[PDB]
This record gives structure tokens, sequence and C-alpha cells, in this order.
């Protein structure tokens, strides 16, 4: 007994104390707390059922134990839900001694499932007892510790939490010490003490429960450390799902595009709520917020119940970023018009915001305004169009995106206008800027004759903080196509021009497998090297992969009439006539 | 974008999460009881011996 | 200026120009590549 009691306090040795606890037995097992001495291994073993197997053979023989063999079959009862039991167990520990401590804090915390309901006799009967028999016992204190926090008593929580933590010197106690602490600083905003409580509550006992990795998820909030914030809310998706850790991770939004580990999971957390309403307002707003990439359908119906649902609480006008978003969707939807009267009333609101520089009301009637100029161009309302284009840039110079729409504008007129000059002083305002400066050699690619000078002006930004730019690289290969059917291939020097534009294709065929206009580009560079029965086959992927490209039916048909199937071909040519484009197409009919 | 508040803080509470936990009594790690086979220097075993109906319906693993 | 961050911030982009060219299905290149191999096995 001496040595295996010896075992316990460290926390070793264990099964050999339960060994030379056996050995009592096949010596002398002419009493019970020998063999009981195995149980409390086989509880702490978490193997209940080793436990109750000795500690049936307690209570029919009940040595002279003041310090009641109940108590500790209580607790074995309050395992694995055997509670009733483990109630008549601590009572009868109180009728042998109500001094004793362990059955009230048992019973104690077996009705701390019902607070509503017999708050009282746990809050005084149940605790304040426990306190009076004994005020340093750390259960007790931490039990009216959050009794006061949820009785919002944030003083004395404070004087007993810090004696509940250097009271116990287990992991999991002190864990619920710093827990409570931080919980109590939290509530009053002392959050940077409070974080280092939340972090020690869970670098003390992790597997316990999950309360501390939320408070130091949430407290990652605070000062920015939102990284650490997701992966401690991992765990609580790792300890169970629930409404709640499901806001988190949805708002703390590290999901910004093409990031499925926090987008699925947000995909999830969305629909986890979206049949709920725990009083849901944004739930659909952060809903839509990653819709946008998604199907603009689902955010729609995200912003059509968000609309209502910024009414029924109070009959509080939507913000008009929202509304300017919807219109936005219905931009790429058939829906212009409402889409139109959707900016309108976008920018009425932020009329509406008329003291909110703060929110900067002003800056997103700009962008509205953008988007609205924007929808006159699908109206083809240019006129309109460059009213707004005009408003806005003569109050924000600085901006280069209605610098430049004006400028494609005028492209549509012609390349020599002011087009180009937008164009090259987008580029003044901002030589940095990729899209311009791509819209440069665009401009050029109006001047065929001005080919082989596109390297210079598609160089420009092959710095390689622009790169990659795939755009510019498949544009450089186009140019680079474009050499090609002249009667210069024998003289090798298409045959070298196949092979560099085929180098260019293989560069951005490793970097992106599932760009279309790069295996267009070999598809067609083979094509030109004669290989049409290895041609259809490579258009046919891009074929599947997208048919709205009007290159690829040309290229498909070329090669039917190659196997001189034209009534596989002029089809798909009328086919390609069915844009909105232009009613004769020259080289189509040709 | 929206605005969002950074929700540094609770108010709904957790407390649906919070009191539906039922917490541990592992105040002395053998269970709350001294494991002697010196202090019973009493025993019920001699005449008479005492068992409650509590007790035997504590005697039980799970009966009900 | 202020306006410039301001405005650069708060909006958001759902459509570049490079994932136009990059398909929104899955189409790999390793079929793509072993045809192109496999021209080079007639070369």
């Amino acid at each position: 007994l001496g040595r295996a009691c010896f075992c316990l306090l460290e926390g070793d040795k264990m099964d050999q104390a339960d060994a030379q606890f056996h050995f009592v037995l096949n010596q002398s097992p002419n009493n019970i707390p020998a063999l009981l001495g195995k149980a409390c291994i086989s509880f702490n073993k978490k193997d209940y059922r080793g436990a109750l197997a000795y500690y049936k053979k307690a209570l029919r023989t009940n040595p002279g134990c003041p310090a009641e063999v109940r108590l500790g079959m209580g607790h074995c009862f309050v395992k694995l839900n055997k509670l009733e039991k483990a109630r008549l167990a601590f009572s009868r520990a109180l009728e042998l001694n109500s001094k004793c401590v362990g059955a009230l804090v048992g019973l104690a915390v077996l009705e701390l499932n019902n607070k509503e309901a017999d708050s009282i006799k746990n809050g005084v009967q149940l605790l304040s007892r426990a306190y009076t028999i004994d005020p340093s016992n750390p259960m007790v204190l931490n039990h009216l510790a959050n009794h006061f926090f949820f009785k919002k008593d944030y003083s004395k929580v404070q004087h007993l939490a810090l004696h509940a933590f250097h009271n116990t010197e287990v992991e999991a106690m002190q864990a619920e010490s710093c827990y409570q602490l931080a919980r109590s600083f939290h509530v009053q905003e002392d959050y940077d003490q409070a974080f280092q409580y939340y972090y020690q509550a869970t670098q003390f006992a992790s597997s316990s429960f999950v309360l501390p990795f939320f408070g130091l998820g949430q407290m990652y909030i605070y000062r920015g450390d939102k990284e650490n914030a997701s992966q401690c809310f991992e765990k609580v998706l790792k300890a169970y799902p629930n409404n709640y850790e499901t806001m988190k991770i949805l708002g703390s939004l590290y999901a910004a595009s093409e990031d499925q580990e926090k987008r699925d999971i947000a995909k999830g957390h969305l629909k986890k709520v979206t049949e709920q309403y725990p009083d849901d307002v944004e739930a659909w707003i952060e809903l839509a917020q990653i819709l946008e990439q998604t199907d603009i359908q689902g955010a729609l119906s995200a912003y059509g119940t968000a609309t209502r649902i910024l009414q029924e609480k109070v009959q509080a006008d939507v913000p008009p970023e929202i509304l300017n978003n919807v219109g936005a969707l219905h931009f790429r939807l058939g829906n212009l018009g409402e889409a139109k009267k959707y900016f309108l009333a976008s920018l009425d609101r932020a009329k509406a915001e008329a003291e909110h520089d703060e929110h900067y009301y002003n800056a997103i009637s700009v962008t509205t305004s953008y988007n609205l100029a924007r929808l006159y161009e699908a109206m083809c309302e240019f006129h309109e169009a460059e009213k707004l284009y005009k408003n806005i840039l003569r109050e924000h110079p600085n901006y280069v995106d209605c610098y430049l729409r004006l400028g494609a504008m005028a492209r549509d007129k012609g390349n020599f206008y002011e087009a180009s000059d937008w164009f090259k002083e987008a580029l003044q305002i901002n030589q940095d800027h990729p899209d311009a400066w791509s819209l440069i050699g665009n401009l050029h690619l109006a001047k065929q004759e001005w080919g082989p000078g596109q390297k210079k002006f598609e160089r420009i930004l092959k710095q390689p903080s622009t790169q990659s730019d795939t755009y510019s690289m498949l544009a450089l290969g186009n140019v680079w196509l474009q050499t090609l059917h002249q009667p210069t291939r024998d003289r090798e020097k298409e045959k070298r021009h196949q092979d560099r534009a085929l180098a260019i294709y293989k560069q951005v065929l490793r970097n992106d497998a599932k760009n279309l206009y790069a295996a267009n580009g070999i598809g067609a560079v083979l094509a030109h090297k004669g290989y049409f029965r290895e041609a259809r086959d490579v258009f046919a992927q891009v074929r599947e992969a997208t048919a709205d490209i009007s290159d690829v039916w040309l290229n498909l048909a070329h090669i039917y009439v190659e196997q001189k199937q034209y009534i596989s071909a002029v089809q798909m040519y009328e086919n390609c006539l069915r844009k909105f484009y232009k009613h004769q197409n020259t080289e189509v009919v040709l | 974008t929206y605005p969002f508040d950074q929700n540094r803080f609770v108010q709904y509470k957790a407390t649906s999460l919070e009191k539906q936990h039922k917490h541990d009594l592992l105040t002395e790690p053998d269970l709350g009881v001294t494991i002697d086979l010196i202090n019973p220097d009493t025993y019920r075993i001699d005449p008479n011996v005492l068992l409650d109906p509590a007790d035997e319906k504590l005697l039980e693993e799970e009966i009900q | 200026v202020d306006v410039t961050r301001d405005i650069v911030s708060r909006e958001r982009v759902w459509r570049t120009r490079t994932t136009i060219l990059q398909s929104t299905g899955k189409n790999f290149s390793k079929n793509i590549f072993a045809i192109l191999q496999s021209v080079k096995a007639r070369e």
C-alpha cells in the first residue's frame, strides 16, 4: 500500500500500484480499501466499470470510513449519467457527515444543469454552504465565480478566482480559473491580461472543453491576431458544431477568393445558419459576400430577404452598399433596368447618409456612379456615361478606371482618338497599372504592321512585379501567331516561329493547366503544322470547357472543311453568327 | 464590402454552450477519499451490520 | 489621395482578367501535354 499510494502522487507506475494492490488480494484480501485503491486507479484510467466493480465490494462491507466511500460512489455515478444514484450517494454522504464537502459540491454541479430552474438553492445551499464549510475549495470558488459573472458581480469573482487559481494545482481547474478571470476582464474589456488568461487556460488542459479556445479565438479579433483565431476555432468544430461557431468563422473570413479552406467551410456555416434564425441579420450579407464568385442568384436571394430583414426590427432604409451591389449583380443579369433603379436609389441613400464621411458615402457614391456609368454603357447611353465619368474625374482625377472606360468608349469610335491618349495618360498617372498598360498594346493590336514592334510595348511591364501576367504573355503568343501563314515556313522562319509560340504555350501550360486560350493556341499552331486530326481533339477539350469562345467555332470548322465536312462546318459557322456582334462578318463567310 | 463590427466581445452570451457543460469533480485524484486500511479502526461487519435502503439501491450496478 | 485607398479597399473584384482565360471547369493539361509529346513521337 505504501508504495502503491506512492505511485499516485507522481502520476506514474500506476499499473504497478494496481499490481501491488492486487498483490494484496493474493496475500490478504481481508479489507476493502486495499482493492478500492485499485478502483480509483481504474477510475483515473476512465474505466468506471472497473472502478465500480471493486466499489460494489465497498458498501457490502463498509469499513471504518468517515471519508465516505459513498462519495466516490456518487462521483462514479456522476460519470456516465448515473445521476440519481449520484444524488442518493451524496445524500447518504451528507447524512453520515454533512460537514463533508464533496457531496454538496457534487449536487451543486448536478444542479448546475438547471440555472433558470432552482437558481437560489444552487447559489446558496449548494454553493455558499460549501463556501462556508470550506472557503478554500477551488470548485466552489470557481462556481461562485461563474455565478457572480452571470449575477454580474464582477468584483468578488476577482477576489476569489485568484485563490481558486492558486489553491488548485491541477491543470483543468486552473485552466477554468484563468478562463473565468479572462471572461471577467473580457466583459471588463481588460483584454490584454484576459488574453494571457485565455492562452494559459488553453495550455493547461486542452482536451477538457473548448470555451478557452473560443476565448482565445475571439481574443485574436483583438489586436488583429486573427490568424490564430481560425486555427483555434477549428477545434471548436472539432469539438462539436453549433450555431455560435458559424459566425466567428464567417465574420472572420480569411476566405477572400480561390481559398476554399476558408471558403467551403464558410459555405457550410452559411447553410448552417441560413435555415436557422438566431436573429439573423447580416447572415445573408456574408452569405452573398462569398456568393459573388459563385452563382449570382443565390446572392440575389440573400439580398432579397436581407432587404426585408432591415425593416421589421426597425423600419430602417437599406444601406446603399447593399443596393449598389444588387444592381451590380443585375448588371451581369438581364435585369438592367432595375439595376439602374438600384443605382439611383443607392445614390439617394448615400445622399441620405448625409453625415457619414467616416463611412465615406461620397466615395461609395463615386464607385456607385462608376457602376451606373458602366450601366449607361450597357444602355449604350454613352452621353450620360460621359457625363458621370467626367463628373467623377473632375472631382477625383486620381481614379483610372473611369479615365480609361472613357478611353474605351472612344476606342469604340477608334484608336488614334483621345482614346489612345486617355490610355497613355492612365499610364502617366499610373505606369504601374497593368490593366491600362495591357490596353496600350491592345490598341496596337489594331495596327498589325506594328506586329514586331509589340515586343517593346509588351515588354515594359515584363518587370517581375507584374509577372506573372498570363494575359500579356498570351498576347505575346497571339502577336507571334499572326506572323504565320506566310510563304517563308519552308525557309524555317515560320517553323522557328511555330516552335517559339509553342514554347510560350508550354510556359503558359505549365504555369496554368486550366487556361483555355492557351490550348486554343497550341491547337492553332499544330494545325498550322498540318496536324488537323491532332487538332479537333484539343479543341474538343476547350469546347466542353466553354462553348462561348468565338474562336474555337471557326477553328473546328476549318478542320471540318479540311476533311471536306461542310455539312458539319457551315452550321457551326452560323452558330458563331448567333452572337449579337455583326450581321456580315467577313472572314467567317470567307 | 460591409463594415462589420469587430465582435471582440460576448453578449448573447455563450451561456447556452456554457451551462450545458456538466463540470467534473477532480478535487482529489483518488476520488475524494483518503485510501487507508489503518483508519478503519471501526467496522460495521460486527453485529450488527448496517445497510440502508439507499445503501442497497447503491449496491446495484444497473437494475433500476 | 485618401479617396483612392478609400475606394479600392471597400470595393471587391470578383471578375478579373486572368481567370477569364482559365476555364471554370477542370481541364488539366496532361492530356494536352501527352498529345504534345505524342506529336513529338511523330517527330
